[PDB]
DNA sequence: CTAGTTGATCTCATAAGGAGAAGGAGCAGAGCGCTTGAGC
């Protein structure tokens, strides 16, 4: 179990064509813990591999522990094709050439951004224009991924959906082989395989192994 | 302030409802030069979004 | 009337809730900081103040 | 926005009592409480006191 | 077992190896009151426990009704399954009783003749153990959520108390003081804990999701405001993601353990403050009050027993693996204490009983009439 | 360019309504993806 390997698999699962090649392929830290049993180390590998500049971990808002992952190169290649042709395309390019390869912190302070990156107080709206700078608070702001709205809406919808059917299942159990074999519900479009990894990481289910494969149960 | 804040996002400060859809397009077409009517329609349509 | 009360144990203002259950002719009042519960037999006429009175009277009676 | 003296004139008494306008009194109240708030927020103050 | 004994008398293994190995084996074999029982005098739920620093024999306890009961924890009888009797109890009839719920109690380090209890009645009381009366009463403007005394400092007797107010209060047993106050927090301070390694180093955890490492001698703010993601570095640098309601230094004081209502637990370096990125899984924590937990001492690998709903979770401190869940209670557990000498655990919860967790795997040898299946044939 | 002088200027110091419009609550039903689910 390697975090380099772990993140790669999730990346493959992503429905790339579903979002018209605009949102870079997000993979969650929750589903990272699914492939690698020892979470204790998964964070440690991704930590140095964060400052290694080959990954971007973006903080999301669907829960307190919402930390998404965006591929660095793909994060780069997609912002220009989204920013260019727009009024905000000006200093977002600077943000890219200066801020991204010099820092890896999840949220930038006011004095940090203005001084270290030499940002004015007028162009800062342009980064807020299309998913570049979120709003942590008055003094700090988390790093944004453009066009993240649609993803989480489907993501949250999907999580609820899978949770619901699992509960509905007779005797409140549902075999994992019975998810893949059965057609994915139309309510969730991110992929049934994508979400089942999420609850495993979120510990909403436990991977109980038996003679008939592995089973998931709500916590007792 | 109440109405505008309820219409816009609390976190990312964006319009809750996509503005390119036919419903908003026809609402805007009807409300040409009527900002009060536009606000009323937008508010009563975006109040249901959670 | 008021529904947020002060817990007699943990001394937190506006930190008590009253549960309404006409069907079971009973009511429950519980805190939020320390979560101390109490149940009393209520009727169609009982009010959230009444369950406080029953609880606080029992507390004083238990303190006797 | 502070109104000028024309909007809130200082009336003249039959003697020399220069009564200020009610808007001027409210403005003075606002300035004193704003200075108190500024000094409180620059120094150490409780959250409930600031509220 | 036998190999550890033989390797000891032969000299191949240093004598500490068997002791640490047998200590950690006892922790793994922890189970309910196989040979014990705690006398029940707390009418309400029990909020705090503390074992005396020396000789680990008498244990204090503080209930939700305000009574504080001092216990006895060794078998003065010949027979087993002894009951842990109470030598004394400060109840309602006492003139100086906590009127309201007592939140945390603590034995004074270096001797057992004095102990301090702080309640929600906005007072910290100094007690005389022998006469069971008070000596100093410290009233506070807001309710008191926790108080800690330095277990290793010998140059001072400062007691640190965190109130509902946004600012730490440092009372000195020597003289009255009660005026030294630490600023830098924004909301209710739910946990304070001194550092067992450094005398003047204090950790304060408050509802603004910030834990601050203070130096009492220092006259200029805090030293380290622990952050979660280790960015470059206040009104920022959140220690957790909710309400930090727990604090427990490790045995040597080199690392810090914190529990918040984000259902997350973190281990932090004591000197620099960087988190060590031990994930611990999900640690259930919905308590709005101070959550008291302990860490094992004198074992092969240190353990941490943290309250987990109606159960107690055991994790390896550094490995961060879930060892076992001690399902004994019926209501939520809020305090757990560790008997270092015997590797035993005492748990206070809200079902008004202190449960003892004693090591198993030692049973009487017969020459069980209740242990059979009764299935029909 | 330099001192010395004169005012400004400040700071600190002791004590027996209404009609209507707007929001929200609660229940009530329609619809629909879903999850079975069992009769021919
Ligand atoms: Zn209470």
């Amino acid at each position: 179990g390697s975090a380099r390997a772990a993140v790669s698999e999730l990346m493959q699962l992503f429905p790339r064509g579903l979002f018209e090649d605009a949102l870079p392929p997000i993979v969650l830290r929750s589903q990272v813990y699914s492939l690698v049993p020892d979470r204790t180390v998964a964070d440690r590998q991704l930590k140095e591999l964060q400052e290694q500049g080959e990954i971007r971990i973006v903080q999301l808002g669907f829960d307190l522990d919402a930390h998404g992952i965006i591929f660095t190169e793909d994060y780069r290649t997609r912002v220009l094709k989204a920013c260019d042709g727009r009024p905000y395309a000006g200093a977002v390019q600077k943000f890219l050439a200066s801020v991204l390869p010099a820092c890896g912190d999840l949220s930038f302070q006011q004095d940090q951004m203005t001084q270290t990156f030499g940002f004015r107080d007028s162009e800062i709206t342009h980064l807020v224009n299309a998913g570049v700078l979120t709003v942590r608070d008055a003094g700090s702001w988390w790093l944004a991924v453009p066009g993240a709205g649609r993803f989480i809406k489907y993501f949250v919808k999907g999580r609820q959906a899978v949770l619901s059917m699992v509960r509905k299942a007779k005797y409140r159990e549902l075999l994992l082989s019975e998810l893949l074999g059965r057609r994915a519900p139309v309510v969730v479009r991110l992929g049934l395989t994508y979400h089942v990894h999420d609850l495993i990481g979120a510990q909403l289910v436990d991977c109980i192994s038996t003679t008939s494969g592995t089973l998931l149960r709500l916590p007792e | 302030t109440m109405k505008v804040l309820r219409c816009v996002c609390f976190f990312c400060s964006k319009l809750l409802v996509d503005s390119n859809n036919p419903k908003i397009k026809d609402i805007l077409a009807k409300s040409k030069g009527q900002p009060k009517k536009r606000l009323t329609h937008v508010y009563d349509l975006c109040k249901g979004k959670n | 009337l008021e529904t947020q009360f002060t817990c007699p144990f943990c001394n937190h203002e506006k930190s008590c809730d009253v549960k309404m259950d006409r069907a079971r002719n009973t009511g429950v009042i519980s805190c939020t900081v320390c979560l101390e519960e109490f149940q009393t037999p209520i009727t169609y006429l009982s009010e959230p103040v009444d369950v406080y009175s029953d609880w606080i009277d029992a507390c004083e009676a238990a303190n006797q | 926005p502070v109104p000028p003296l024309s909007v809130r004139p200082a009336v003249v008494m039959q003697g020399s009592a220069r009564n200020q306008d009610d808007l001027t009194h409210k403005l003075a109240d606002i300035v004193k409480i704003n200075n108190q708030l500024r000094r409180n927020e620059q120094n150490g103050a409780a959250a409930h006191v600031i509220a | 077992m036998l190999g550890f004994l033989s390797a000891r008398q032969t000299g191949l293994e240093d004598p500490l190896r068997l002791r640490r190995a047998e200590s950690t084996r006892r922790v793994l074999g922890l189970e309910l009151n196989k040979d014990r029982d705690v006398e029940r005098i707390h009418g309400g739920g029990i909020n705090t426990l503390d074992i005396e620093p020396v000789e680990g024999r008498y244990m204090l306890s503080g209930g939700s009704d305000g009574v504080i009961v001092l216990y006895d924890l060794e078998n003065s009888s010949r027979q087993s399954y002894y009951t842990c009797k109470a030598v004394c109890s400060i109840g309602r009839d006492h003139p100086d009783v906590h009127r309201y719920s007592v939140e945390t109690v603590q034995w004074y380090p270096h001797d057992t003749g004095m102990f301090t209890s702080s309640s929600f009645d906005k007072t910290l009381k100094v007690w005389d153990t022998n006469t069971l009366q008070t000596a100093d009463v410290f009233n506070f403007e807001e309710t008191v959520y926790s108080h800690h005394m330095s277990p290793v400092s010998t140059k001072h007797c400062l007691v640190a108390v965190g109130t509902r107010g946004p600012k730490v209060q440092l009372c000195d047993l020597k003289s009255g003081s009660c005026s030294h106050i630490l600023q830098g927090h924004r909301q209710e301070i739910l946990a304070v804990s001194w550092s067992p390694r450094y005398d003047y180093i204090l950790a304060t955890a408050s509802a603004d999701s910030r834990v601050k490492l203070w130096d009492v001698r220092r006259a200029s703010g805090c030293l380290i405001t622990l952050d979660q993601h280790n960015g470059k570095k206040e009104s920022a640098n959140t220690a957790h993601n909710g309400k930090v309601n727990g604090l427990c230094f490790t045995s040597d004081g080199l690392h810090l353990l914190t529990v918040g209502t984000d259902n997350r637990m973190r281990l932090w370096n004591s000197s620099n403050g960087e988190n060590t990125l031990v994930n611990y899984g999900k640690v259930c924590n919905n308590s709005k009050k101070g959550l008291k937990f302990t860490v094992s001492c004198g074992c092969s690998s240190e353990f941490v027993f943290v309250p987990y709903g109606s159960t107690i979770a055991v994790y390896t401190v550094y490995s961060g693996e879930q060892i076992t869940m001690l399902k004994g209670h019926y209501k939520t557990v809020d305090c757990c204490v560790f008997q270092s000498n015997f590797q035993e655990l005492y748990s206070g919860s809200r079902d008004c009983n202190i449960l003892a967790w004693v090591p198993s795997l030692y049973e009487p040898v017969p020459d069980n009439p209740a242990f059979e299946d009764a299935w029909s044939s």
